[PDB]
RNA sequence: AGUGGAGCCUGCGGCUUAAUUUGACUCAACACGGGAAACCUCACCCGGCCCGGACACGGACAGGAUUGACAGAUUGAUAGC
RNA sequence: UGUCCUACGCCGGCAGGCGCGGGUAACCCGUUGAACCCCAUUCGUGAUGGGGAUCGGGGAUUGCAAUUAUUCCCC
């Protein structure tokens, strides 16, 4: 039967937002002295379920915990 | 209480639920214990599905992997399998909700679609709408291989057949009894008298279009033994070509 | 200028609760059910650019979807455009008329000029 | 794994949806 | 008894409009779409976020691919889209 | 007809508010206390006190929202 052109029309697509890639986001959360003693930076989480694990997002003010939603002054 | 008074509050927003934030007492339904009397508060019958398809983000993305799979038995496969049927189509939210429920494959092969399965009633709709939501979202090999050896071991339905062969479109390393029970299926087919559609016989078709580097010999007489018994006047010569010209290991 | 025998100063400085009796049934009515969040965030939003501007140049104008605002004391003085379906119009607010709603300043239809019939 | 398968905080959060049921008309402030 | 003349209201054409959503044109076109539409009920218009398939090829990912997210700043929207 | 239909009292010029009861109904609304009509008062053949449109002010409900008058009341 009776086909179509396809008028193309050119739109650019190409920019998209992505959020920004860490790289090696390990390292900060432990210091190591020359000894082989580890200092924990940030704050451990008390909670039910995801304790001695889970860190704490550290705000200008306070601390968050990133799987129950923690939240401290 | 007044958890009671409140849960009936956010049951009445997510009876018109459409965009935004929904309630922080809806999000941390997970992490509560007695999950199963609120969300019965929340009467998710009634929910639209925007919010369904919220909750399905929310329940697939806090692990727990049992739960998800009562979640998805028990509220979003009678909903897909009631909208298909009045609908005659899926909407988008609930497609985008199969699709998040598909983010936790193990809860949703023994969730969705086994459960679908076994029920019997599934329609060719349901079999085409839900082989396309597995085709589109990437699956891991041993959930793709344990579910295909659970649909050969079943029962013969219409519909099980799109579901076998979408899943062999995968193109994944098979396990060698998974094989083993697929040509048991087919061979099971050797001696029925019921007229079988072009369904099963692109099923059969894509099975030695893929595997058949992976076939014994004895086996592959079987099959054309099998298309013998069995033919159609099209895909038969087809498949019966693609037999002839493989080479095995 | 006076409104109802009261003079711009002591409306500004005047609470909340008298304004309940110095405005019409329906806009007492209003603001005695309360005013949303989207008034209340258009309220900050004004006050902002009312605070932020040069004391001899008029405020930055603010645009606002919002037609169903009514006009309080408060934002005498305010740059504001109002959107009517398709343009926004711009508008200084003047203090005679706190006793009206915005959106009947951006008016959402053409008058109609009568040309010559068709064929009916 | 397949064929052989087969509160201070919610308090809070009470509150927090109580004070966002509030805050929707806050009819108070100037 | 009226209608057709008058004011108002409603329907269909026509005229306006960014839009004034829509099938029917002497009975069976004419308060039929239960249609008395301020949000939905809307089929119309003006703007603004979002993403839109499998397969093949080439990248990155276990030196995280990606998912989830409390508070605050934004745009016309409590946009961790 | 009715779980929104309203009985009663109070505050009200009036739209309406307040405290209380009945009715999931031959029970309570409701002896459904209807209007025309009837009997008395004023008007007295003219854009009239007929006719009420269109406008100007206030007030109160319905509803997230009545500005392009939703509706009703009063000059
Ligand atoms: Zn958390």
């Amino acid at each position: 039967a009776k086909k179509r052109k396809k008028k193309s029309y050119t739109t650019p697509k190409k920019n998209k937002h992505k959020r920004k890639k860490v790289k090696l986001a390990v390292l900060k959360y432990y210091k190591v002295d020359e000894n082989g003693k580890i200092s924990r930076l940030r704050r451990e989480c008390p909670s039910d379920e995801c304790g001695a694990g889970v860190f704490m997002a550290s705000h200008f003010d306070r601390h968050y915990c990133g799987k129950c939603c923690l939240t401290y002054c | 209480p007044r958890v009671l008074e409140v849960y009936r509050g956010v049951r009445e927003v997510l009876s018109k639920y459409r965009s935004g934030k929904l309630p922080k007492a809806f999000k941390i339904i997970p992490a509560l214990s007695n999950w199963e009397q609120i969300l019965y508060v929340t009467e998710p019958e009634a929910w639209t599905a925007a919010a369904m398809y919220q909750a399905t983000r929310i329940f697939a993305s806090n692990l727990k992997e049992r739960m998800a799979q009562r979640f998805y038995n028990l509220v979003l496969l009678p909903r897909v399998r009631d909208d298909v049927a009045e609908y005659k189509r899926l909407n988008f939210h609930l497609y985008m909700a199969l699709k998040k429920a598909l983010f936790k494959p193990g809860a949703w092969f023994k969730g969705i679609l086994i459960p679908l399965c076994e029920s019997g009633t599934c329609t060719l709709r349901e079999a085409i709408i839900v082989g396309s939501i597995i085709t589109k979202c990437s699956i891991p090999v041993l959930h793709s291989s344990a579910a295909m050896l659970k649909i050969a071991e079943m029962e013969y339905s219409g519909a099980n057949s799109i579901f076998l062969r979408l899943l062999l479109d995968k193109k994944y390393a098979l396990p060698y009894r998974v094989l083993d029970a697929l040509v048991f299926h087919f061979l099971g087919f050797r001696t029925e008298k019921r007229e079988l559609p072009v369904l099963w016989h692109q099923c059969l078709l894509t099975l030695v279009q893929r595997y058949k580097a992976d076939l014994a010999t004895d086996q592959k007489e079987a099959l054309l033994e099998l298309l013998r018994l069995q033919p159609h006047p099209q895909l038969s010569p087809e498949i019966r070509r693609e037999l002839q010209s493989a080479v095995p290991r | 200028f006076t409104y109802r025998g009261v003079d711009l100063d002591q409306l500004l400085d005047m609470s909340y609760e008298q304004l309940m009796q110095l405005y019409s049934a329906r806009q007492r009515r209003r603001l005695n059910r309360g005013l949303r969040r989207k008034q209340h965030s258009l309220l900050k939003r004004l006050r902002k650019a009312k605070k932020e501007a040069p004391p001899m140049e008029k405020p930055e104008v603010v645009k606002t979807h919002l037609r169903d605002m009514i006009i309080l004391p408060e934002m005498v003085g305010s740059m504001v455009g109002v959107y009517n379906g398709k343009t926004f119009n711009q508008v200084e607010i003047k203090p005679e008329m706190i006793g009206h709603y915005l959106g009947e300043f951006s008016i959402t239809y053409k008058p109609v000029k009568h040309g010559r019939p068709g064929i009916g | 794994k397949f064929y052989e398968q087969y509160s201070n905080r919610l308090q809070e959060v009470l509150n927090d949806y109580y004070k966002e049921k509030a805050e929707n008309c806050v009819k108070l402030n100037t």
